[PDB]
């Protein structure tokens, strides 16, 4: 998590996302596949995003509050920055119920061509 | 109007300084008394406020 | 010769967890098998 | 055409209450759906181990 | 040995004999109609009983030397008739310098700074580099820092590794001193008791109450409403010379909300300069001046084209300089960088204790350590070499 | 009517410039009764490389406050006539009052 600073898409063999937080800022190789999804975020630098290690689950939380009033007028959040480590490695010991995971694996998943129908 | 002008100014007894106010305040009175003038009255004041945020006396010889 | 032991340190021991963490993430992607597959449904699936 | 667009309205509370991603766990490792289509017997049962 | 070490700072000439005589000398002339003819030297002052409306023949313009009468009278009534001697051997002068000049400003020395007080050595050194020399003496195990100059023109950022001026990277922000006195100056007088006249006593305000503000935006919240703990309401009594010769900001007990003050002295500050104005070296651009921060800078500084060397700058941030020692300016700039910093490089700033007459400490430990030998440049030289030695030797 | 932008920075320009004349802001009189020359020493022939011309920091990341010219607190609005700040109504009068398309400051 943090204020993303720059990204660098180097047939992408990989992108480097830096992002920002109150205990200092990370550069880090971010698997293209999920170049994907960064765009479609539309996320650059200035914003403040998650993303999950384990799948990529980037998530625009909104604009850096520094970067607030850049336009006295314009639809934002500008949300706070974070103050933690941008490396937020904590376990999750939380259980599911077997008829959760049942339901999860009921239908599929993905709007391929019509099954957007799911939603 | 007068009486209204009167306990905005913390007065009891009407005076020519309420009438001309009232006279004056009223958009369509004025319009009906334009060309009158009453004895012992006054124009419309302005504020002296704006003395202050430009300048005072400095701390020279004060 | 400016040179920084503690951040040499500091660099080799997050990377050792950046290939561990690349490996657990790789381990646990393979290890569901499907029901059917592909071939089992390209099969079964006539016209 | 009526301009009365009907215009529900609530906080923005109401809409984070399934947002928390270091609280939730991460479902894909006990997904069979998904596999159905993009990974195949062979690959599961021959090659992986 | 009757050594000699001088900076000649726009504020203040920090000058003296090695033998600890950091006094704090004003660099400038006074005049005021209370004084209708006598032109008060450098530290003349103190004999006006009322300084009000005083004017100041300086002999800076943004930083620069400039007219040269000023500094000329100020260093004859210093060095040569009262406080301090002249001799062509004994005073060890070592003179401060911007980090740009030019053959005119103190290249050109033909009987200019080569007048009757020289010695092998005359050094003409950036204040920045008897800094840095100080630090890395009271910090040997160090190879690099990062000098922040925040003088009374500029608030230079200037790397150095032990000797070298890291020329390439450093950065002089528009920001100083005279802009933050000035603009409190205005700030002041187009909203209460118009005394823009002087950059004196309001300049007492600039230094008694002025603080920079941990958070700018909590600080407004705080201030945007009348009788609150981050007192706004300072109520800085206006000095008349009368009954009081400095101003003052009154204790917490003795404020009266309504401005009503009984005493008759004109007290009606509610604005929020107090802390807004501390804040324009960390983001300028809000007054005018398209300008980058001070921490803005330091981090700019990445443009340091070895990566190795800059873990060991972020490790060195010196905040020298006389407006590095606002009330809670350290830490802000520490803060403002550790943020924008890497996540794993490591951040150490330092605040001297007295970031005034640093460079005249370094000054010091230059004189009393080495330099007199080698890195010299003599009169004899220069009547020999002109300004080739001058200009070689630094 | 609605003043140029022209104005506008030639006001930016004189009030920074006043903000650095130190010997006196408004009024230089205080009694008219080796000399070398001003910063236009170096200024007239200014050099390049590294010097106090490529020695400036340069533009900000960080987008401009916007505080309020009358009382210095935040300002949503923007006076049509000046561009300058304010934070209300009563903010807009006391400038419309004292600085508008006839005044400065
Ligand atoms: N106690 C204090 N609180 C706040 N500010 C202070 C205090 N003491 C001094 N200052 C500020 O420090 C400044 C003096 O800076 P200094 O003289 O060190 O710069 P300088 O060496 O002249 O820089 P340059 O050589 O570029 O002109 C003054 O402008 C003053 O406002």
């Amino acid at each position: 998590e943090g204020e993303v600073t720059e990204l660098t898409p180097c047939t992408i063999s990989h992108v480097i996302i830096g992002l920002k937080t109150a205990k200092g800022t990370k550069q880090l190789k971010l698997d293209p596949s999920i170049f994907e999804s960064l765009q479609k975020e539309r996320v650059e630098a200035g914003d403040v995003i998650y993303i999950e290690a384990n799948s990529g689950a980037v998530k625009r939380q909104g604009r850096c509050d520094t970067y607030a009033t850049e336009f006295d007028l314009e639809a934002e959040e500008y949300v706070p920055l974070p103050k933690g480590d941008v490396h937020k490695k904590k376990e999750i010991i939380q259980d599911v119920t077997l008829h959760d995971l049942d339901v999860a694996n009921a239908r599929p998943q993905g709007g391929q061509d019509i099954l957007s129908m799911m939603g | 109007l007068a009486g209204n002008a009167a306990r905005d100014n913390k007065k009891t007894r009407i005076i020519p300084r309420h009438l001309q106010l009232a006279i004056r305040n009223d958009e369509e009175l004025n319009k009906l008394l334009g060309r009158v003038t009453i004895a012992q009255g006054g124009v419309l004041p302005n504020i002296q406020a704006v003395l202050l945020p430009k300048k005072t006396e400095s701390h020279h010889k004060a | 010769p400016f040179y920084l032991d503690s951040l040499e340190e500091k660099r080799k021991r997050q990377r050792s967890e950046r290939l561990e963490r690349i490996f657990q993430l790789s381990e646990a992607h393979g290890a569901l098998a499907p029901v059917y597959g592909t071939e089992v449904l390209d099969f079964c699936t006539l016209p | 055409i009526t301009p009365g667009i009907c215009f529900s309205t609530a906080s923005l509370v109401l809409r984070a209450t399934d947002v928390h991603p270091l609280q939730r766990i991460d479902m894909g490792r006990f997904d069979l759906i998904g596999l159905e289509g993009r990974v195949s017997r062979y690959e599961a049962d021959t090659f992986l181990p | 040995m009757t050594t000699l070490v001088l900076d000649n700072g726009a504020y203040n000439a920090k000058i003296g004999y090695s033998h600890e005589n950091v006094s704090v000398i004003p660099n400038c002339q006074f005049r005021s109609k209370t004084a209708r003819l006598k032109t008060f030297t450098a530290n003349q002052i103190d004999e006006i009983k009322d300084p009000s409306g005083l004017f100041y023949i300086l002999p800076f313009q943004k930083g620069y030397l400039v007219n040269w009468d000023v500094q000329r009278q100020v260093w004859d009534y210093l060095f040569g008739k009262e406080m301090y001697q002249v001799d062509f051997l004994d005073t060890n002068i070592i003179i401060t310098e911007p980090y740009f000049n030019f053959t005119s400003i103190q290249e050109s020395m033909n009987e200019i700074l080569f007048e009757e007080y020289q010695f092998q050595a005359v050094l003409r050194v950036n204040a920045g580099a008897l800094s840095a020399h100080r630090y890395f003496r009271d910090n040997p195990s160090e190879l690099c820092c990062i000098i922040v100059d925040s003088g009374y023109s500029f608030t230079h950022i200037v790397p150095y590794c032990r000797s070298k001026k890291k020329k390439e990277a450093i950065i002089r922000i528009n920001v100083g001193g005279k802009l933050l006195t000035n603009h409190l100056k205005e700030i002041i007088s187009y909203r209460q008791l118009h005394v823009m006249d002087e950059t004196h006593v309001i300049n007492q305000v600039k230094e008694d109450v002025c603080y920079v503000s941990q958070d700018f935006y909590r600080d407004m919240d705080i201030a945007k409403l009348k009788g609150e703990e981050n007192t706004v309401m300072i109520d800085y009594v206006l000095p008349d010379f009368s009954t009081i010769k400095k101003g003052f900001c009154k204790p917490r007990e003795e404020m009266v909300l309504s401005g009503k003050y009984k005493s008759g002295e004109q007290i009606l500050r509610l604005a929020n300069e107090r802390f807004a104005v501390p804040e324009i070296l960390f983001n300028p651009s809000d007054i005018g001046i398209q300008e980058m921060g001070i921490p803005e800078a330091i981090v700019y500084s990445i443009q340091n084209l070895p990566e190795e060397m800059q873990p060991h700058f972020f490790k060195n941030i010196v905040l020298t300089g006389g407006n590095s020692l606002f009330p809670g300016f350290r830490d802000r700039v520490y803060s403002e960088v550790r943020c924008l910093t890497p996540t794993d490089y490591d951040v150490s700033v330092v605040l001297p204790e007295n970031p005034i007459t640093y460079a005249w400490e370094g000054g010091k430990l230059i004189s009393e350590n080495d330099d007199f030998e080698d890195m010299v440049v003599t009169r004899e030289d220069y009547e020999e070499n002109g300004h080739s030695v001058c200009e070689e030797k630094f | 009517r609605v003043l140029d932008r022209a104005a506008r920075q030639r006001r930016i320009n004189r009030q920074l410039e006043a903000l650095e004349n130190d010997n006196f802001q408004d009024d230089p009189h205080a009694g008219l009764p080796n000399f070398q020359a001003l910063l236009e020493e170096q200024n007239l022939s200014v050099a390049e490389g590294p010097n106090y011309l490529t020695a400036c920091a340069g533009p900000p990341s960080r987008p401009q406050r916007p505080f309020c010219a009358v009382c210095g607190f935040p300002s949503p609005y923007t006076c049509v006539s000046c561009g300058a700040r304010y934070c209300t109504v009563r903010c807009l009068g006391t400038h419309q009052e004292t600085r508008c398309l006839k005044w400065t400051v």
